[PDB]
This record gives structure tokens, C-alpha cells and sequence, in this order.
């Protein structure tokens, strides 16, 4: 762990399952493409002014994606936004900041 | 050592800033401490970019809005013989291309003083006595996103895992008692609208609350 750094990787959560469900029409907008359900397997955290998830999800035919969710600060009074995802990933692939 | 120690009411600190997305932190803390030492040095307080430390400082182990130190940051400021301003070098808390230029250099260091680690009264006596210090510090807490007032205590901070650069401008107590309610006086870098107008107060000499005294440094200058 360093300032500004990404957390060591976690196994998934409802929580996180959650934010992936009320972020999937976001990246279905980027990708043009839809999706059956997303599995949330695994996430990193970055804190910032704010909160950035960096999710490894699943679309149930083996291809995976990173998902780069931020959550803002109490006060803003925004809604969670996909700010980042990277497409054709591994399973076993790290998660990384980008 | 000074009951209450608040740099800002000697001119030592600029305005809070706000780094927004990126995990840059460290430059922050960093320009916050070498804006307080050159401050010092001179009388003249002069905002300093973080944008220079995002883009320029990989060479000394540095990773823009992914992470970095802020002892990496000073390093990299001694290496480099300079940084710029805010004015020259403005922010945009994404990762570019590195524009340092000399002529407009306003600040230096020589390299940078190590506080004894996890040593709050070690961190008391260079606040007492230096300026500003660069800490790092729990901060990925529910509890700290929503602070808003008083003396921040988390039962569940870590003293280790440290994920988040700030600088400490002080230090005192609420109440009548100079040993009851002490606080270090924290400086962040998520805007004034967050906390008590940017800033936060964190429970001290209460066992290295959140690491404020694990891994603290100033530039030296």
C-alpha cells in the first residue's frame, strides 16, 4: 500500500456485485455491444477525493473486463460513474491503475 | 514544544486544493511541505505543481495518479534542480507529458528529513519547530469520507497500511486541557468543501492514530 495506490485485490461483495449491476448500463453505452449478467469477481480500491473500484467482472462466456468505477465524496451528490474499463482481459490478469 | 501549533497563521500555508480523481496524493503532501519550507526560507508563499510532480518523477520511483511518496517527490525536486509553480505548471489530475522548464523553477530542496518512525512525539517537535510536514495516513475509512468536524477517531485505523499523502499544519486540544482531546491539524488536498473547510482534526498521542507518524518526512531547503 502506498498513498494515491491501488489496494491489494478482494474477493467480490454484494456491494461490489451492486455497484457493477447500477454501472452496467454505462458500459454498455461505451461498448455499443449488451450484456447477460456481469459477475463480479474480484476489486481493488484507489483512494482519491473520492473513491476509485477497479473490478475484474465476468460476461459468462469466459471474457472478462476491468471496470474503473468512481464513487465521490459525501458531498457532491453524484451517482456512481464508470470512468474507465478495459476490454478481452484474463482471469488471471492483475488489476492495475489506468 | 508549543501547547498549539497552527502554521497558517504565519503564512506558511496556501489555499486547499483539490486533486479529484487521480492517486496524487503524494504531490500534494509534497508541495504542501516544500511550499511551507520555502515559505520559510524566503517570506514569499508560492503554490507549486503538483502537475510537475505527476508528470516528471518516475525516474525516482514515482507513479503519477497511480501512487508515489512524497521523500520520492523531494527527491526528485533535488535531482532535478527545481519545480514550478502552479501558475506555469498548471494541474488537469491526469498523467501527460513532462514540461518542466528551468526558467521557471521556484522552489528547491537538497534532498529530505526523515521523522522517526511511528515517533508522535518525534512528529510533535518537527511540527513545533520546522513548518508543515508531509504524513501518510489511513484515510480509505467510511468514517474519514464523511467527516465533517472535531477530533477524527477510527477504532478500526491501521498505523501500517497507509493510502493516502497530507500534511500536517499544527497541532493542539479542544477544551481547557492541553493534554485532553489533542489533535494533529491536517491539511488534505479534496477541495475546501470537504471536512471543516478541507481540513480535519486526527486524534493525537493516541498510539500513532491512522500512521500519522509512521512515515513522515520534510524537505529540506
Amino acid at each position: 500500500m502506498i498513498p494515491g495506490g491501488l489496494s491489494e485485490a478482494k474477493p467480490a461483495t454484494p456491494e461490489i456485485q451492486e455497484i457493477v449491476d447500477k454501472v452496467k448500463p454505462q458500459l454498455e453505452e461505451k461498448t455499443n455491444e449488451t450484456y447477460g449478467k456481469l459477475e463480479a469477481v474480484q476489486y481493488k480500491t484507489q483512494v482519491v477525493a473520492g473513491t476509485n473500484y477497479y473490478i475484474k467482472v465476468r460476461a459468462g462466456d469466459n471474457k472478462y473486463m476491468h471496470l474503473k468505477v468512481f464513487k465521490s465524496l459525501p458531498g457532491q451528490n453524484e451517482d456512481l460513474v464508470l470512468t474507465g474499463y478495459q476490454v478481452d482481459k484474463n482471469k488471471d490478469d492483475e488489476l492495475t491503475g489506468f | 514544544l508549543p501547547k498549539s501549533v497552527d502554521w497558517r497563521k504565519k503564512g506558511y500555508v496556501t489555499p486547499v486544493k483539490n486533486q479529484k480523481q487521480c492517486g496524487s496524493c503524494w504531490a500534494f503532501s509534497a508541495t504542501g511541505a516544500l511550499e511551507g519550507q520555502m515559505f520559510r526560507k524566503t517570506g514569499k508563499l508560492v503554490s507549486l505543481s503538483e502537475q510537475n510532480l505527476v508528470d516528471c518523477s518516475r525516474p525516482q520511483g514515482n507513479q503519477g495518479c497511480n501512487g508515489g511518496f512524497m521523500a520520492r517527490a523531494f527527491q526528485y525536486v533535488k535531482e532535478n534542480g527545481g519545480l514550478d509553480s502552479e501558475e506555469s505548471y498548471p494541474y488537469v489530475a491526469v498523467d501527460e507529458i513532462c514540461k518542466y522548464r528551468p526558467e521557471n523553477s521556484v522552489a528547491q530542496d537538497t534532498g529530505f528529513t526523515v521523522v522517526a518512525p511511528g515517533k508522535e512525539k518525534a512528529l510533535m517537535k518537527a511540527v513545533a519547530t520546522v513548518g508543515p510536514i508531509s504524513v501518510a495516513m489511513d484515510a480509505g475509512h467510511s468514517s474519514f469520507q464523511f467527516y465533517k468536524s472535531g477530533i477524527y477517531f477510527e477504532p478500526d485505523c491501521s498505523s501500517k497500511n497507509l493510502d493516502h499523502g497530507v500534511l500536517v499544519v499544527g497541532y493542539g486540544f479542544e477544551g481547557a486541557n492541553s493534554d485532553n482531546s489533542k489533535y494533529w491539524l491536517v491539511k488534505n488536498s479534496w477541495g475546501p468543501e470537504w471536512g471543516s473547510n478541507g481540513y480535519v482534526k486526527i486524534a493525537k498521542d493516541k498510539n500513532n492514530h491512522c500512521g500519522i507518524a509512521t512515515a513522515a518526512s520534510y524537505p529540506n531547503v
